[PDB]
Protein backbone atom coordinates (compact mmCIF):
# COMPACT_ATOMS: atom_id res chain seq x y z
CA UNK A 1 0.00 0.00 0.00
CA UNK A 2 1.48 3.75 -1.22
CA UNK A 3 2.07 6.22 0.89
CA UNK A 4 1.73 9.97 0.44
CA UNK A 5 4.42 11.55 -1.50
CA UNK A 6 4.35 14.89 -1.89
CA UNK A 7 6.56 17.68 -3.48
CA UNK A 8 9.25 18.90 -5.97
CA UNK A 9 11.43 22.09 -5.46
CA UNK A 10 11.28 25.08 -8.17
CA UNK A 11 14.24 26.55 -10.05
CA UNK A 12 16.23 29.36 -8.68
CA UNK A 13 15.37 31.22 -12.11
CA UNK A 14 18.94 31.98 -13.10
CA UNK A 15 20.18 28.25 -12.93
CA UNK A 16 20.66 27.20 -16.35
CA UNK A 17 24.06 25.72 -16.20
CA UNK A 18 24.69 21.58 -15.17
CA UNK A 19 23.02 21.22 -11.84
CA UNK A 20 19.66 23.37 -12.07
CA UNK A 21 19.17 21.72 -8.63
CA UNK A 22 15.83 20.25 -9.42
CA UNK A 23 15.89 18.45 -5.88
CA UNK A 24 13.94 14.92 -5.99
CA UNK A 25 10.60 13.40 -4.77
CA UNK A 26 9.44 12.54 -1.35
CA UNK A 27 10.42 8.65 -0.74
CA UNK A 28 7.82 6.31 -1.02
CA UNK A 29 7.83 3.33 1.08
CA UNK A 30 5.58 0.62 -0.21
CA UNK A 31 4.63 -0.70 2.54
CA UNK A 32 2.93 -4.09 3.25
CA UNK A 33 -0.58 -4.83 5.01
CA UNK A 34 -1.11 -8.27 6.22
CA UNK A 35 -4.54 -10.21 7.38
CA UNK A 36 -5.04 -12.73 9.67
CA UNK A 37 -8.08 -15.43 10.50
CA UNK A 38 -9.30 -16.59 13.74
CA UNK A 39 -11.43 -19.63 14.29
CA UNK A 40 -15.01 -20.89 16.07
CA UNK A 41 -16.07 -23.69 16.42
CA UNK A 42 -19.68 -24.28 18.63
CA UNK A 43 -20.41 -28.42 19.44
CA UNK A 44 -23.62 -29.64 20.56
CA UNK A 45 -24.73 -32.97 21.26
CA UNK A 46 -27.99 -35.06 22.12
CA UNK A 47 -28.40 -38.86 23.41
CA UNK A 48 -30.51 -41.63 21.74
CA UNK A 49 -32.15 -42.23 24.98
CA UNK A 50 -34.03 -38.55 25.32
CA UNK B 1 19.48 -4.24 3.81
CA UNK B 2 16.53 -5.45 1.85
CA UNK B 3 14.72 -1.87 2.17
CA UNK B 4 17.38 -0.57 -0.45
CA UNK B 5 17.75 2.31 -2.13
CA UNK B 6 16.44 5.11 0.10
CA UNK B 7 17.42 8.41 -2.05
CA UNK B 8 14.89 8.14 -3.94
CA UNK B 9 13.06 5.77 -5.97
CA UNK B 10 10.18 3.13 -5.06
CA UNK B 11 11.37 0.46 -2.73
CA UNK B 12 10.27 -2.14 -0.36
CA UNK B 13 10.85 -4.26 2.64
CA UNK B 14 10.76 -7.96 2.47
CA UNK B 15 8.16 -10.62 1.03
CA UNK B 16 8.99 -9.25 -2.58
CA UNK B 17 10.91 -12.66 -3.38
CA UNK B 18 9.83 -15.60 -5.20
CA UNK B 19 9.25 -19.08 -3.07
CA UNK B 20 9.95 -22.34 -4.06
CA UNK B 21 8.08 -25.44 -3.68
CA UNK B 22 10.86 -28.18 -3.94
CA UNK B 23 12.27 -29.93 -0.68
CA UNK B 24 15.58 -30.85 -0.55
CA UNK B 25 16.83 -33.90 1.82
CA UNK B 26 20.80 -34.75 2.82
CA UNK B 27 22.73 -37.85 2.16
CA UNK B 28 21.19 -40.10 4.88
CA UNK B 29 23.05 -43.49 5.94
CA UNK B 30 22.52 -46.70 4.27
CA UNK B 31 19.30 -48.99 5.31
CA UNK B 32 20.98 -52.58 5.53
CA UNK B 33 20.15 -54.53 9.30
CA UNK B 34 16.59 -53.57 8.37
CA UNK B 35 16.37 -55.40 5.11
CA UNK B 36 19.19 -58.74 4.94
CA UNK B 37 17.66 -61.39 7.35
CA UNK B 38 15.15 -63.51 6.02
CA UNK B 39 11.13 -63.39 6.83
CA UNK B 40 9.65 -66.50 9.03
CA UNK B 41 5.73 -66.29 8.34
CA UNK B 42 3.77 -67.34 11.46
CA UNK B 43 0.06 -67.60 12.43
CA UNK B 44 -0.52 -67.37 16.24
CA UNK B 45 1.61 -65.75 18.80
CA UNK B 46 4.12 -68.48 19.75
CA UNK B 47 5.95 -70.82 17.16
CA UNK B 48 7.13 -74.19 18.79
CA UNK B 49 9.99 -76.74 16.96
CA UNK B 50 11.38 -79.79 18.11
CA UNK C 1 13.93 -4.16 -11.29
CA UNK C 2 15.85 -7.57 -11.31
CA UNK C 3 14.46 -8.53 -7.82
CA UNK C 4 11.10 -7.22 -7.90
CA UNK C 5 7.99 -7.02 -9.85
CA UNK C 6 9.39 -6.05 -13.18
CA UNK C 7 7.08 -3.15 -13.52
CA UNK C 8 8.53 -0.24 -11.35
CA UNK C 9 8.13 2.27 -14.48
CA UNK C 10 4.08 2.92 -14.33
CA UNK C 11 4.81 2.80 -10.20
CA UNK C 12 7.25 5.94 -10.68
CA UNK C 13 5.50 8.11 -13.08
CA UNK C 14 2.32 8.17 -11.38
CA UNK C 15 3.54 9.07 -8.19
CA UNK C 16 5.67 11.96 -9.99
CA UNK C 17 2.65 13.71 -11.80
CA UNK C 18 0.53 13.61 -8.36
CA UNK C 19 4.18 14.92 -6.72
CA UNK C 20 4.55 17.97 -9.53
CA UNK C 21 0.62 18.19 -9.37
CA UNK C 22 0.24 18.84 -5.16
CA UNK C 23 3.72 21.09 -5.74
CA UNK C 24 1.84 23.20 -8.19
CA UNK C 25 -1.03 23.41 -5.99
CA UNK C 26 0.72 24.45 -2.93
CA UNK C 27 2.12 26.80 -4.56
CA UNK C 28 -0.87 27.72 -6.25
CA UNK C 29 -1.96 28.22 -2.34
CA UNK C 30 0.44 29.83 -0.67
CA UNK C 31 3.50 31.91 -2.30
CA UNK C 32 6.26 34.24 -1.27
CA UNK C 33 7.78 34.50 -4.07
CA UNK C 34 10.89 33.09 -3.92
CA UNK C 35 11.60 31.00 -7.02
CA UNK C 36 7.62 30.29 -7.42
CA UNK C 37 4.47 32.07 -8.50
CA UNK C 38 2.85 34.33 -5.63
CA UNK C 39 -0.19 32.03 -4.06
CA UNK C 40 -3.44 33.51 -3.18
CA UNK C 41 -3.85 33.03 0.48
CA UNK C 42 -0.70 35.58 0.89
CA UNK C 43 -1.59 37.13 -1.83
CA UNK C 44 -4.65 39.34 -1.01
CA UNK C 45 -2.04 40.44 2.29
CA UNK C 46 0.10 42.56 -0.44
CA UNK C 47 -2.85 44.93 -1.29
CA UNK C 48 -4.44 44.44 2.34
CA UNK C 49 -7.44 42.91 1.58
CA UNK C 50 -8.25 40.91 4.95
CA UNK D 1 6.71 -13.60 19.88
CA UNK D 2 6.15 -15.82 16.21
CA UNK D 3 4.18 -18.83 16.83
CA UNK D 4 2.42 -19.53 13.48
CA UNK D 5 1.25 -22.04 13.21
CA UNK D 6 2.40 -24.34 15.86
CA UNK D 7 -0.24 -26.78 15.72
CA UNK D 8 0.65 -29.55 16.29
CA UNK D 9 3.81 -29.98 14.24
CA UNK D 10 4.15 -28.49 10.48
CA UNK D 11 4.91 -24.81 11.46
CA UNK D 12 7.01 -24.19 8.56
CA UNK D 13 9.73 -21.02 8.85
CA UNK D 14 9.19 -18.42 6.44
CA UNK D 15 5.57 -17.60 6.85
CA UNK D 16 4.80 -20.37 3.70
CA UNK D 17 1.13 -18.30 2.62
CA UNK D 18 0.22 -16.44 -0.83
CA UNK D 19 0.60 -12.52 -1.28
CA UNK D 20 -1.48 -9.74 -3.50
CA UNK D 21 0.68 -7.48 -6.14
CA UNK D 22 -2.51 -5.57 -6.18
CA UNK D 23 -1.15 -2.21 -4.77
CA UNK D 24 -4.49 0.18 -3.47
CA UNK D 25 -4.91 3.64 -2.35
CA UNK D 26 -7.42 5.46 -0.14
CA UNK D 27 -8.34 9.64 -0.83
CA UNK D 28 -6.54 11.63 -2.78
CA UNK D 29 -7.05 15.32 -2.87
CA UNK D 30 -9.32 17.46 -4.30
CA UNK D 31 -7.26 19.66 -7.41
CA UNK D 32 -9.61 22.78 -7.32
CA UNK D 33 -6.95 25.47 -8.44
CA UNK D 34 -5.61 23.17 -11.40
CA UNK D 35 -7.90 23.99 -13.70
CA UNK D 36 -9.09 27.46 -12.92
CA UNK D 37 -8.56 29.90 -16.44
CA UNK D 38 -7.19 28.30 -19.88
CA UNK D 39 -3.66 27.58 -20.11
CA UNK D 40 -2.40 30.89 -22.15
CA UNK D 41 0.11 30.14 -25.02
CA UNK D 42 3.56 31.84 -24.98
CA UNK D 43 5.98 31.54 -27.63
CA UNK D 44 8.35 33.71 -25.64
CA UNK D 45 9.60 33.64 -22.13
CA UNK D 46 7.77 37.19 -21.22
CA UNK D 47 4.90 38.65 -22.50
CA UNK D 48 3.29 42.51 -22.27
CA UNK D 49 0.16 43.81 -22.44
CA UNK D 50 -1.52 47.61 -23.20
Amino acid sequence: VEPDAGKATWVAASTYGTDTTTGEEVKGALKEIHFSTYKLAAKSFITDET
Amino acid sequence: AVNQSSSVEVSSESYETIFSQRIIRDLQKELVVGALFEELPMSSKILTML
Amino acid sequence: EEDAIFSLLPLLRKRLIEAHAVSIEEAFMTGDGSGKPKGLLTLASEDSAK
